[PDB]
């Protein structure tokens, strides 16, 4: 039945660790660092979207012409199945137009 | 597992107000869960009813036999209450059969005597006690309070009362809540007699009047077995009384009733009492 | 009928024309109500203490 | 619906309006705790109203607990054992006011 | 230490003489301490002698003397509001406990 009985254990959650106590530090960089940098080349994670928001299709694309061309044969594949049903639904399905 | 946090308190409750549905806990005094103090409930006792105590007197109208002698015994590892309770039981009949006397004229001492003891009796005295929340306050060796400490108490109260603020303001008092409990109760559900008839003639004898000769004013569904008797007393060719029944002779006994009510004076339709 | 159609013209002009500028001075008046600092500085008293 | 709950007859508790009347609400227990958001309008009726509460109908002894914990709630109990519990969290002056009234205003 | 403070009066005394150490013109409780060093003088001198220093946001405020000498007579009741719920002298049927 759709609840338990036994209460779960206690998360211990230290707000007060490294990473929660500097989130934001050099957010700030350009305003009051001569604007060497930009915050945008702070944030880590994927090549294709350091700095960059769009839709699912955008974000596939550009995906694909920025790296994949070393992406395994199996994932490029259902990649590019994926632009083709984004474009067809983007393109042709919805209720404005 | 779903991940979470306030169902599992929300069914904790839940099952914590099932299980206490279930197995009650033992009942105990209420001088022993949070949320007490006793001089600030004691105060709030006074005010409630409108009264002035004497707070040493009033202190002292709760501390019974029981609990003292129970404390005696455990010191092994402060005044009475008998007096209070005396003086208290003492003013109340005397109270209660001048109230009743003075309202209704034409009953014997008998009858009120058994509605001065019914008026102090064990249940309707442990009735009024307990809702006025006197055996919160009391002190006793076992909870619940028996009926007897709890009588016992409920007059050293008012005994405390009288003994601090004079007979008119507690003859008030009784007034409130003693008396008001013969309201709605006819009376002869409070005089327990048997054989009714032998009190009427008894009644009207001693008043100089024949035996009174009983007639049979209505009658409905005779043979069947429901049926209606309706038996009028009569007193020499007038008429004292009728009454119902489903025999001829419950018919006389309640008809007898009847009458016995009408000469003294307790009917239904008497003037209500004067608060 | 008291007034022939001839007597009544025009007779309860002024009302109607005061009734209708009431209705054009309430519908030019909408436009946004105020914004005072009271509102934003005291929702910020949804972490009061005792200390 | 009427069926599928209990019912009863008008009453009072002790013929309470022939001799006198008894407000019948003995005792209050406020529980609230000095830091944490939901007690917040709790919180204030200790500081503000109770005390007027308290002076305007002498006859009720108002205990209040003010615990480390994270919820309110108001213990009613009267003169005939029944207890009526209510939930305060997450509400404000006027409603608790409102609500500390009906309690005392009712058998 | 503790935050409390009451204004004892012979302070408005105080406060001439310590503005007689760095000042002579009557009229004396409208100076202007626009000069930021002379302030800094008195009002550390009327801290280190009335064990009470004057908040940042509250140090603009007062540019004359006149204000000194107002900010110093208001009291500060550095109580909880459990002491001073104790000390409204309740009524005898309340009774509040507090667990600390």
């Amino acid at each position: 039945i759709g609840i338990r009985l036994t209460l779960p254990p206690p998360k211990v959650v230290d707000r007060w660790n490294e990473k929660r106590a500097m989130f934001g530090v050099y957010d700030n960089i350009g305003i009051l660092g001569n604007f060497e940098k930009h915050p945008k080349e702070l944030i880590r994670g994927p090549i294709w979207l350091r700095g960059w928001k769009g839709n699912e299709l955008q974000r596939c694309i550009r995906k694909r012409k920025m790296v994949g061309s070393r992406m395994f044969a199996d994932d490029l594949h259902n990649l590019n199945k994926r632009i083709r049903y984004l474009y067809k639904h983007f393109n042709r399905h919805g209720k404005f137009r | 597992v779903k991940k979470g946090f306030r169902a599992a308190f929300r069914f904790q409750k839940e099952l914590e107000r099932q299980r206490l549905l279930r197995c009650p806990p033992p009942p105990v005094r209420r001088s022993e869960k949070p949320n007490w103090d006793y001089h600030a409930e004691i105060q709030a006792f006074g005010h409630r009813l409108q009264e002035n105590f004497s707070l040493d007197l009033l202190k002292t109208a709760f501390v019974n036999s029981c609990y003292i002698k129970s404390e005696e015994a455990k010191r092994q590892q402060l005044k009475s209450n008998q007096e209070l309770s005396e003086q208290g039981t003492s003013f109340s009949q005397t109270c209660l059969t001048q109230f009743l006397e003075d309202e209704y004229p034409d009953m014997p001492t008998e009858g009120i005597k058994n509605l001065v003891d019914f008026l102090t009796g064990e249940e309707v005295v442990c009735h009024v006690a307990r809702n006025l929340a006197v055996e919160q306050l009391t002190l006793s060796e076992e909870f619940p309070v028996p009926p007897a400490v709890l009588q016992q108490t409920f007059f050293a109260v008012i005994g405390a009362l009288l003994q601090s603020s004079g007979p008119e303001r507690t003859a008030l008092f009784i007034r409130d809540f003693l008396i008001t409990q013969m309201t709605g109760k006819e009376l002869f559900e409070m005089w327990k007699i048997i054989n009714p008839m032998g009190l009427l003639v008894e009644e009207l004898k001693k008043r100089n009047v024949s035996a009174p000769e009983s007639r049979l004013t209505r009658q409905s569904g005779g043979t069947t077995a429901l049926p209606l008797y309706f038996v009028g007393l009569y007193c020499d060719k007038k008429l004292i009384a009728e009454g119902p029944g489903e025999t001829v002779l419950v018919a006389e006994e309640e008809a007898a009733r009847v009458a016995l009510r009408k000469l003294y004076g307790f009917t239904e339709n008497r003037r209500p009492w004067n608060y | 009928p008291y007034m022939t159609r001839e007597q009544e013209r025009g007779h309860a002009a002024v009302r109607r024309r005061e009734a209708f500028e009431a209705i054009k001075a309430a519908a030019t008046s909408k436009f946004p109500p105020h914004r005072f600092i009271a509102d934003q500085l005291d929702h910020l008293n949804v972490t009061k203490k005792w200390s | 619906t009427a069926r599928g709950t209990p019912s009863r007859f008008l009453a009072s508790v002790l013929h309470n309006g022939l001799g006198r009347y008894v407000q019948q609400l003995q005792r209050l227990s406020f529980s609230v705790s000095r830091d944490g958001a939901s007690s917040r309008g709790a919180r204030e009726f200790v500081e503000r109203e109770v005390i007027d509460f308290a002076r305007r109908n002498p006859g009720v002894v108002i205990y209040v607990n003010s615990r480390p914990c994270c919820v309110p709630r108001v213990v009613a109990e009267y003169l005939n054992g029944a207890v009526r519990e209510e939930s305060i969290h997450c509400k404000s002056v006027e409603e608790i006011s409102t609500l500390v009234q009906k309690l005392a205003d009712q058998s | 230490r503790s935050r409390a403070y009451t204004p004892p009066e012979d302070l408005q005394s105080r406060l001439e003489s310590y503005v007689k150490e760095v000042f002579l013109p009557s009229n004396w409780q409208d100076i202007s301490l626009e000069d930021s060093r002379l302030k800094f003088n008195l009002l550390a001198h009327l801290a280190d002698d009335l064990g009470h220093v004057v908040p940042n946001s509250r140090l603009h405020q007062m540019c004359r003397v006149r204000d000194v000498l107002d900010f110093y007579n208001v009291p500060i009741q550095d109580r909880s509001k459990f002491d001073e719920l104790s000390a409204s002298n309740l009524p005898p049927n309340l009774k509040i406990t507090w667990s600390y």
